């Protein structure tokens, strides 16, 4: 398993040679492996040149982000509530939380 | 702003140039010239007294002085010096000032080696140019006087020796007593370069000479524009016969109207032009041997899709008639 | 070589061997020709003469990447290990330094390391004293053309010596390499050859698809109802669609006619229909079947579609609001590029022109003590946020007031998007 | 049939007959003629004078002359290191190739005296080196340099492409000086010295090797561009096996391959008439003749498209795909220019090989995008 | 006064210091010295 | 001929003795002079670079030599259990 991170830097003007070269591993390679590029520079696609996307498998997938209030609302809820007994103060400790989470007024 | 201008002269090819031009430089004023060459022998007594006191000479003056200064050096000065001394004579060690690939490091490394190489003195080379010198002058303070060695430096406001980390390792060479320091420059901004610190050690003295010399060896590095409508001259005179043709039929009607973009001619109905007299048979097979006219940058082309020849309109019917024909 | 013997684990734990497993085993890259089937010959009957003459020639290819160019010459020499010659793939991407060929090929002569430097020299002193055999793929020319073309004149003077015994094949990007790259001196060496490779055509996009698709469209597998494994409880069929691969063909050759991009396309869209399948039943990992045409409808779209118009709607609030000062100012004065600190003087001005509860909010996270803020709350942080995301653009300058910003994306989707 | 024409691929030019006065000499132990051996490229040149020192050492007194091929140096030693090779001997190499001066004792001979003259094999590397009157001219000026004493003399050889050279040399060193002025040039042959060659290369003749006044055909209607006749005949070796495939017809085949899409295929090009909408819309972005983004060029595709409603505004991302449908084929390439703000950052400016006089005439066709002009 | 320099070049110098000293100086040899002084 | 090519070496009194008695003899009052103000210089900076004990001991010493030709040399005590080197820094070493 191949873990990239930053790979837009690589992906310069000049030269794109390691890039072309893992690329052809996926197409003759009796070993299996798998790449994962990660990035922020959106359109990676145009920043490749031809001969390089060829040998990709085009497959990108996007990042969800937190698309409605309720959502890191609910985020925040599943952060911070703990599940686990550990403590005598858990039980007390946990409709704090959400009593504080449950009205929008606080 | 009718201005005549140097593309508007009869110009003149290589060898007839040179040729007249040696004609005069050995000619001209051949009688009045050594008549100053044998005045001025009765100072070469009078320097080679001064020269015993270490003194840095400076020649000025108009004129090419670089005949002047081998003759005083070589055949004059540098066996009178061993003969008055007491065997191979001085050494003599010229700088071509006008020679631009002059460096600090190559000379130096010659004159370390031309200089007594008494102690392990590559143990100090390590910029350790200044260093170097610096163990060099200290030890030669409580030497014997006489000079071993006489420098000539043809010149001095040359384009590498005016370099301002060049004058100054000169300039800790004269304050030696054991070299003698015979160098001319030909700038009117000579004195330019020396302050009171570089005088100092250099305590420069001061002679005209001017003979009004040719400067032929000092002519051959500079360059003006005989030295392109002149360039693209010589290719047409190797290529196919067609390019000769479709050049002739390129130049009749960029001349039919100075030679500017005005004049020239649109791609589509020169490629129909050139189909007409059967030459061109399409616009890759045109365009494929005129960028070979684009590579060589014999034609232009601005924006009607407009190509126009460079060349002046005086120049384009002598390349008619003499080389098209 | 070597360590593929210690590439070899023992514990292999039953994979489940799926429907759609065994599409993706040959609808792998690797494994006659029907697409270039005489133009392999065009090559082959040039090499067959210069290698059974010994002799030394030229051939050069270009074309489009996908076209089977890697593939191709693979194809010729592999045939000819039949019926002399020394293999070598020099790569020209997968050298580090250009000059780094060099080492390989003192290397494939007799077995030695040495500099690009002595190397030349002895392979110069190979190409004109041999008493008489080399074939030699040059790939991927326009890495090895950049700096003074000194490499690319060594690579066909070794062609014009009588006793050299070396057979090159070039194969570049595009046609016009020696013409708009390289000089003319060796635009003469180059020949004039000149083996055009066009784009695939979309009847033979569909001959190429059922060659990995021989023995498997439309065939039988034998399934197990409990795990959903499949071998070649019920006995299953899985049929493809020959029309939707057809549309995967009509568009690949319209846009490309890149064989990977053909194949992969068809890799991709079989994938929707495993995790559907998958959904349904749920096999895990440890009556009919068919692919319809609705995946390579997605899945073809899945190369074009993008998100950066739904990227900024899914943004923040100080981005939306940041973008929309941003082309305020630019139908304000129509020169498309403002200065940083007018942007900052626009979104106070944006204020004036809920929204006192905004404003409160806007420039501190209410806080009495420390309110009274100049620029809006993480003004630095959205903009590096804009940044790095590739939406804006922002020249260096440590003035952080008269730096340029430049939009990278087309505005008028930046004002499409902003409408929602 | 093979065997015909599989030997059909591989004193004998009319150029010898000159440098043989040219070295005059040469047999004579003297210093020859003053040799400076140009020509335009193709032209043979390379291997005319390999074909004269090979015809020389073969015909000849104690016989070593060497010749040593400057590509790979940029610097001046390691030619006067070559010219040791051909004495396998052993001495002290790095100071006696260096400098001027250096050379001068390197020219003493030991067997029996016979002169030695070098060949310096494709000049034009170091000419076309690094920059002119620092390093390369210098090179230039110091290796004419024949004023030594003894009739030993390392007469050169040099061979160059582009004309320019003579031009700049010092006008010292064209005062007659050195191996300069016999300026021979090689015009290139049009049919009446090359092809005869081809002929007398034609010695072991198969019968039918086609009709010889096609081949001379072949040789008029090539010499307008050209100067390698027997490679223009591996033009004709690889239509010979043509005629081999199927068990000047090539240069016919291979014309075709070049000439098209703007007169008739630019249609072939753009099916689609979107394709043929987004072409005009490419050419209506060039009126602001800039770096033509694919954004700028998709300002005015919306702008357009919301006035003359002909079809809905498509997205950027089929604005990508199309524009790349525009590009395979050949019409407009795409590069990724230089914009300087942050750092080397690349928008992609396009360019369009084609006029409005071959637009104007495929668009009045149809009236669709008349709107749009 | 308070703004910025302007760009000289050379004996423009000489032309103005000819005519601001006290035909009472003619010899630029110490003059040429004290410029790169 | 060779002119082109830069720095190629090649090797090719009743009244006067009455000078010759007077100019050096003159030359050994200038010399001695000369090593006066080198011996002077020397030593102002020799006495001035110690002895200076401040309290706070936390700070260089700085000495500026007004109105030097940027040519002084200097020499060192010897100072026995410590060296003491002498660094110099020409502007032309200070990119
Ligand atoms: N006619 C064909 N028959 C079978 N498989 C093919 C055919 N054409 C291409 N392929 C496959 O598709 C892959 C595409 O690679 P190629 O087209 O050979 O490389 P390419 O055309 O040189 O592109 P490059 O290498 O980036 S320039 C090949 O490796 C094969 O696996
Ligand atoms: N007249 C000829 N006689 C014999 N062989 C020839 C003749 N003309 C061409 N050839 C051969 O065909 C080749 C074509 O010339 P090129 O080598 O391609 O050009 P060139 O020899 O490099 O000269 P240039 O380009 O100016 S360096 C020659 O090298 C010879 O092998
Ligand atoms: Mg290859």
């Amino acid at each position: 398993v191949f873990i990239f991170d930053e790979i837009d830097t690589f992906a310069g003007p000049v030269r794109q040679t390691l890039l072309y070269n893992l690329f052809d591993m996926v197409e003759h390679s009796r070993v299996p492996v798998c790449i994962f590029g990660c990035t922020t520079k959106l359109n990676i696609l145009e920043y490749l040149e031809k001969r390089v996307k060829s040998r990709f498998s085009q497959r990108v997938i996007y990042m969800p982000q937190i698309q409605n209030l309720d959502d890191m609302v609910d985020a925040v809820r599943n952060l911070l509530t703990v599940r686990s007994e550990i403590s005598p103060w858990v039980s007390q400790w946990n409709e704090t939380l959400e009593k504080e989470l449950s009205d929008p007024r606080s | 702003k009718s201005r005549h201008t140097m593309s508007m002269a009869p110009d003149v090819t290589r060898e007839e140039f040179s040729l007249v031009s040696n004609f005069f430089n050995e000619n001209f004023q051949k009688r009045p010239r050594q008549k100053l060459f044998e005045i001025q022998k009765k100072m070469f007594p009078q320097y080679w007294f001064e020269l015993t006191q270490g003194f840095s000479l400076l020649f000025y003056g108009v004129g090419s002085k670089r005949n002047f200064l081998e003759e005083f050096a070589i055949d004059y000065l540098s066996p009178k010096i061993a003969y008055s001394q007491l065997v191979n004579s001085i050494p003599c060690l010229i700088l071509n000032g006008y020679n631009p690939s002059c460096n600090y490091r190559d000379v130096f490394k010659e004159i370390t080696d031309l200089l007594v190489p008494a102690e392990l003195t590559r143990s100090e080379t390590k910029n350790h140019v200044i260093l170097q010198i610096q163990k060099m002058i200290d030890f030669y303070k409580n030497q014997p006087l006489d000079i071993k060695l006489i420098l000539v430096v043809h010149n001095l406001d040359g384009p590498s020796i005016r370099k301002n980390t060049f004058q100054t390792m000169l300039s800790f060479l004269s304050v030696i007593r054991q070299i003698a320091i015979v160098a001319s420059t030909d700038h009117i901004y000579a004195p330019l370069l020396w302050d009171n610190m570089k005088a100092q050690n250099y305590n420069f003295v001061f002679h005209d000479i001017s003979n009004f010399e040719p400067s032929t060896v000092e002519s051959t590095f500079q360059d003006v524009m005989k030295m392109g409508a002149e360039g693209a001259k010589y290719v047409l005179q190797s290529l196919t016969v067609n390019s000769k043709k479709m050049y002739k039929l390129l130049i009749e009607t960029q001349m039919q109207n100075r030679g500017t973009q005005r004049t020239g001619v649109e791609l589509k109905l020169f490629n129909h032009l050139c189909a007409a007299d059967f030459i061109a048979s399409n616009e890759i097979a045109l365009r494929s041997m005129l960028r070979e006219f684009i590579e060589h940058k014999m034609a232009n082309i601005t924006k009607m899709e407009i190509i126009w020849v460079p060349y002046t309109y005086a120049e384009l019917e002598k390349l008619l008639k003499t080389v098209l024909n | 070589s070597r360590f593929e013997n210690k590439l070899k684990t023992t514990q292999k734990h039953q994979i489940v061997e799926t429907i759609f497993s065994k599409v993706k085993k040959q609808l792998n890259s690797s494994y006659y020709l029907p697409a270039r089937e005489n133009e392999f010959a065009s090559i082959y009957l040039s090499a067959y003469s210069a290698i059974e003459s010994d002799s030394a020639t030229t051939i050069y290819v270009a074309g489009t990447p996908g076209v089977g160019k890697t593939l191709t010459v693979r194809e010729v020499v592999k045939e000819l290990l039949s019926s002399d010659f020394l293999y070598v793939e020099i790569n020209g991407l997968k050298m580090v330094k250009p000059t780094d060929c060099y080492e390989t090929l003192w290397n494939k002569v007799s077995g030695e390391r040495l500099t690009w430097a002595a190397s030349m020299e002895s392979l110069e002193f190979y190409f004109k004293r041999v008493p008489k055999t080399i074939v030699v793929l040059l790939d991927e020319l326009d890495a090895m053309v950049t700096k003074s073309q000194d490499i690319m004149y060594n690579f066909f003077n070794w062609t014009t010596y009588e006793n050299a015994k070396l057979i090159v094949i070039a194969v570049a990007n595009t046609m016009d390499l020696p013409e708009r790259q390289l000089g003319n001196k060796i635009t003469s060496r180059i020949g004039f050859t000149r083996i055009m490779f066009t784009g695939y055509t979309h009847e033979e996009l569909k001959n190429i698809i059922d060659l990995r698709l021989k023995g498997l469209n439309d065939s039988f597998f034998y399934v197990d109802t409990k795990t959903g494994n499949a071998i070649l409880v019920r006995k299953v069929r899985l049929r493809m669609s020959a029309d939707a691969i057809e549309i995967a063909s009509r568009k690949v050759a319209s846009v490309s006619g890149d064989a990977r991009r053909a194949l992969k396309v068809c890799k991709r869209a079989a994938e929707i229909a495993e995790k559907h399948y998958m959904a349904k039943h749920g096999y895990g990992y440890d009556g009919v079947q068919t692919v319809h045409i609705t995946h390579v409808m997605k899945a073809l779209n899945e190369t074009l579609n993008s998100h950066v118009i739904t990227f900024m709607t899914r943004l923040s609030f100080t981005a939306k609001l940041f973008i929309y000062a941003l082309l305020n100012l630019m139908k304000k004065n129509g020169s498309q590029e403002q200065e940083l600190g007018d942007i900052v003087d626009e979104i106070k001005l944006l204020i004036e022109v809920f929204v006192m509860e905004i404003a409160k909010t806007l420039f501190q996270q209410g806080s009495d003590n420390i309110s009274e803020q100049l620029r809006i709350i993480s003004w630095d942080f959205v903009l590096n946020q804009l940044l790095d995301a590739g939406i804006l653009f922002k020249q260096t300058m440590k003035n952080d007031r008269i730096c340029c910003v430049k939009l990278n994306i087309s505005v008028e989707e930046a004002k499409r998007a902003m409408n929602e | 049939k093979a065997l015909l024409q599989k030997s059909s691929e591989l004193a004998r030019t009319a150029e010898y007959e000159q440098v043989m006065n040219f070295l005059a000499k040469a047999i004579s132990e003297h210093r020859s003629d003053s040799l400076y051996i140009t020509g335009p490229p193709g032209t043979g040149k390379t291997a005319q004078l390999d074909m004269i020192i090979r015809q020389k050492f073969q015909s000849l007194e104690s016989v070593a002359v060497t010749s040593i091929n400057c590509i790979s140096l940029g610097e001046p030693s390691s030619i006067f290191q070559k010219i040791f090779d051909s004495f396998q001997d052993l001495n002290g190499p790095t100071l006696q190739i260096k400098n001027m001066q250096h050379l001068q004792k390197f020219l003493e001979p030991y067997h029996k005296k016979t002169t030695f003259v070098v060949v310096l094999d494709e000049m034009d590397r170091l000419l076309h080196a690094n920059t002119s009157e620092t390093q390369s001219v210098r090179t230039i000026l110091e290796l004419f340099l024949l004023a030594k004493l003894p009739t030993v003399s390392f007469v050169l050889i040099g061979m160059a492409n582009s004309l320019d050279m003579k031009d700049r040399f010092l006008s010292r060193l064209n005062l007659d000086r050195g191996l300069l002025p016999q300026t021979i040039v090689f015009q290139p042959y049009t049919a009446e010295q090359m092809y005869e060659i081809v002929i007398q290369k034609m010695s072991s003749l198969p019968t039918i090797i086609f009709q010889p006044m096609a081949i001379k055909f072949a040789a008029k209607k090539c010499a307008g561009n050209t100067g390698d006749l027997r490679k223009l005949f591996d033009v004709l070796r690889g239509s010979i096996e043509i005629y081999e495939l199927e068990k000047l017809n090539y240069i016919a085949k291979v014309f075709s391959k070049f000439v098209n899409n703007n007169s008739t295929r630019t249609r072939i090009a753009k099916l689609n008439i979107q394709q043929k909408l987004i072409l005009c819309t490419i050419i209506q972005s060039l009126k602001l003749n800039s770096d033509a983004t694919i954004d700028e060029s998709f300002d005015h595709y919306i702008k357009a498209i919301t006035k003359t409603d002909t079809l809905a505004p498509l997205q950027r991302n089929e604005f990508l795909e199309i524009c790349t449908i525009l590009e395979t084929c050949g019409l407009v390439s795409i590069k990724k220019t230089k914009c300087k703000g942050k750092t080397k950052r690349f928008v992609d400016k396009i360019d369009v090989d084609l006029d409005m006089r071959e637009f104007y005439d495929e668009m009045t066709k149809i009236s669709i995008l008349k709107p749009f002009l | 006064r308070y703004l910025q320099p302007s760009l000289f070049a050379i004996e423009r110098l000489l032309a103005i210091f000819q005519a601001i000293f006290p035909s009472l100086m003619k010899a630029n040899i110490e003059v040429f010295q004290n410029l790169s002084e | 001929a060779d002119a082109q090519r830069s720095h190629y070496t090649v090797y090719p009194e009743k009244r006067w003795e009455l000078y010759h008695q007077l100019h050096s003899h003159f030359h050994d009052q200038v010399d001695h002079i000369i090593d006066n103000i080198e011996a002077d210089l020397k030593a102002e900076i020799s006495d001035l670079l110690y002895s200076e004990t401040t309290q706070k001991r936390r700070c260089f010493n700085t000495i500026f030599l007004l109105g030097s030709d940027s040519t002084t040399k200097i020499e060192l005590k010897d100072e026995s259990s410590r060296y003491n080197v002498l660094i110099e820094l020409t502007p032309k070493e200070s990119p």
